């Protein structure tokens, strides 16, 4: 079914479940040729495919090859998208493999589900919460990793870096969805909240700076703050 | 000619024969229908007066045997028996008075509908999709699901149609995914016609039967299965000439002999769009989609 807000917290049981989003799957520049006319041009892409009760994020990167002499591009990505998501099932131990597929876009439903007949257990499905996934790309380290590949890759993080260590799963599930909302809504003031401050660094393995705890909860204020205040400029509230 | 009489009617009934229907009255003086061509297939369908549920009846063929209707006061409904001793019906159904107190079946020389209707239709597929082999004729009614529906609760009391179903490993080759989903050609033409079905002559006459079980006894597994076998050659690329235009022809008449006030209830909005508008045989419906348009245009 429909996932939401009254089971909000069935999202981190025991039961393995994958977010997948696909909005970053397909990306283009648009620029005008010499003839006057208007050009696409592709750039590398990722699908976003996440466990939100670990962190776990499997990114896989969607090279402009694949997109070579085909047709009907955005058709194509949500089947390509639908591929890769099935073979990741796959490549997983049976007992890591999740019991639910969340796609954020109902557009994913039909071809991750052809995809998945070799797994008539596993549930997919839409859901009504409108998820900030698509600002995935302002990630610094994660556009890095996308913009750099020169062939398809698959780049295995933990969005969550070591929150788990002292917060829930549903306490960093909303630390991410805050942050990411942020970035979505006014992106380089989102920037400057995260890495105004040089004394407080990102750890070569993780995403994120390492923040203390007092520190995380300013910093979810000032993003509060970020999003409200766009809310008000948008809308002249 | 052939002869269905009825031993009695005791309970107010509309009674079905092909296409044509008539009322009885409780009690009436009614003995059954006369002058039938010996044709290939038959329907007899009944809804009773005081409980318009369960809509029921019988498809038969009168060469298969002398079928005659008897009202079951236990079970509460008209049943169809065979008679073996064809001297002794013979006898009966030769009676002068008895013939008096039977309706003709009414057919119009200038009207091949029903046969338009029926033409690839055969009794013995038939019992193959109502299975009950003690009889020569096949009971339906507006209740009984479907073998598919009952994978998604009585064997016995099945329609045992041909499974469709889009988006499963029998209609999508490994490898094929987005191929295979997006133009059915290979489930059409390897899987049904060459696999199960052998012809078209036997994939029409499925169709038509759950045409005629949906419109005749509100049947809505037999619905799912006329729309279902429609959007699988509509939604193939690769369809051979003589089918697509004998689809044409096939749909045409169903359409035209749809009760007109039933289009709500027997006709799905997003397949037929889907069919003829979008599809990859949207241009080979040319007479399907002009009654259509001219008859259901709310639909569309
Ligand atoms: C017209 C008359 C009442 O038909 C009833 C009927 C009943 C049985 C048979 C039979 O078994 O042979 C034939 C006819």
């Amino acid at each position: 079914g429909a996932m939401n807000s009254s089971n909000y917290a069935e999202l981190f049981n025991n039961d393995i479940k994958l977010f997948v989003d696909d909005t970053n799957v397909y990306r283009v520049t648009v620029h005008k040729t010499f003839e006057g006319n208007v050009a696409t041009k592709a750039i590398n892409g990722c699908i976003f495919t996440l466990n939100p009760k670990t962190g776990h994020l499997f990114l896989k990167i969607i090279h402009t090859s694949v997109w070579a002499g085909q047709k009907r591009l955005s058709q194509l990505a949500k089947w390509k998208t639908a591929e890769e998501v099935s073979a990741l099932v796959r490549s997983l131990p049976k007992e890591e493999q999740p019991k639910q597929i969340i796609v954020t876009r109902k557009a994913m439903l039909d071809p991750l589900e052809v995809h998945m007949l070799d797994f008539p257990n596993i549930a997919i499905r839409p859901t009504e919460l409108r998820l900030p996934f698509s600002a995935a790309m302002s990630i610094d380290k994660l556009s890095d990793v996308v913009m750099k590949a020169t062939e398809p890759q698959m780049v295995l993080f933990n969005i969550y870096d070591d929150w788990l260590d002292r917060i829930s799963s549903y306490t960093a599930f909303s630390r991410l969805t805050l942050l990411l909302r942020a970035l979505k809504t006014n992106e380089e003031s989102a920037k400057m909240i995260l890495l105004s401050d040089p004394t407080i660094t990102i750890k070569s393995y993780h995403l994120w700076p390492s923040f203390t705890d007092e520190q995380w909860i300013t910093i979810e204020s000032q993003m509060r703050d970020l999003i409200l205040t766009e809310y008000g400029r948008k809308y002249n509230v | 000619m052939n002869t269905v009489p009825f031993t009695s009617a005791p309970i107010e009934v509309t009674i079905g024969i092909d296409q044509y229907s008539f009322n009885v009255k409780e009690n009436q003086p009614f003995h059954g229908i006369k002058d039938i061509p010996i044709g290939h297939v038959h329907v007899i369908h009944f809804q009773h007066a005081d409980n318009s549920s369960m809509r029921y009846g019988y498809w038969f063929d009168c060469r298969m045997g002398n079928f005659y209707i008897q009202y079951d006061p236990k079970d509460g409904l008209y049943k169809m028996m065979e008679e073996r001793d064809g001297a002794k019906f013979e006898n009966i159904v030769h009676n002068f008075k008895e013939r008096q107190m039977m309706v003709s079946y009414p057919k119009i020389d200038e009207d091949d509908t029903w046969y338009n209707l029926t033409e690839f239709v055969q009794m013995d597929k038939i019992r193959k999709i109502v299975r009950k082999d003690e009889n020569q004729f096949s009971y339906v009614d507006s209740s009984m699901t479907t073998v598919q529906e009952n994978e998604l609760s009585d064997p016995a009391h099945s329609l045992n149609y041909t499974v469709i179903n889009f988006k499963s490993r029998e209609a999508i080759r490994p490898g094929h995914e987005m191929e295979d989903f997006l133009d059915k050609s290979y489930y059409l033409n390897t899987v049904m016609l060459q696999g199960i079905f052998k012809n078209s002559s036997n994939y029409f006459g499925e169709l038509q039967f759950a045409f005629l079980n949906a419109m005749f006894f509100g049947n809505y597994g037999s619905s799912l299965q006329w729309h279902a076998m429609i959007e699988l050659i509509c939604s193939s690329a690769t369809v051979p000439k003589h089918m697509l235009d004998k689809l044409d022809e096939i749909l045409y008449y169903q359409i035209k002999t749809l009760p007109e006030q039933y289009s709500d209830i027997l006709l799905n909005e997003r397949v037929w769009n889907i069919c003829l508008y979008s599809s990859f045989q949207k241009n080979s419906l040319h007479n399907t989609e002009k009654i259509m348009e001219n008859k259901y245009p709310e639909l569309l």
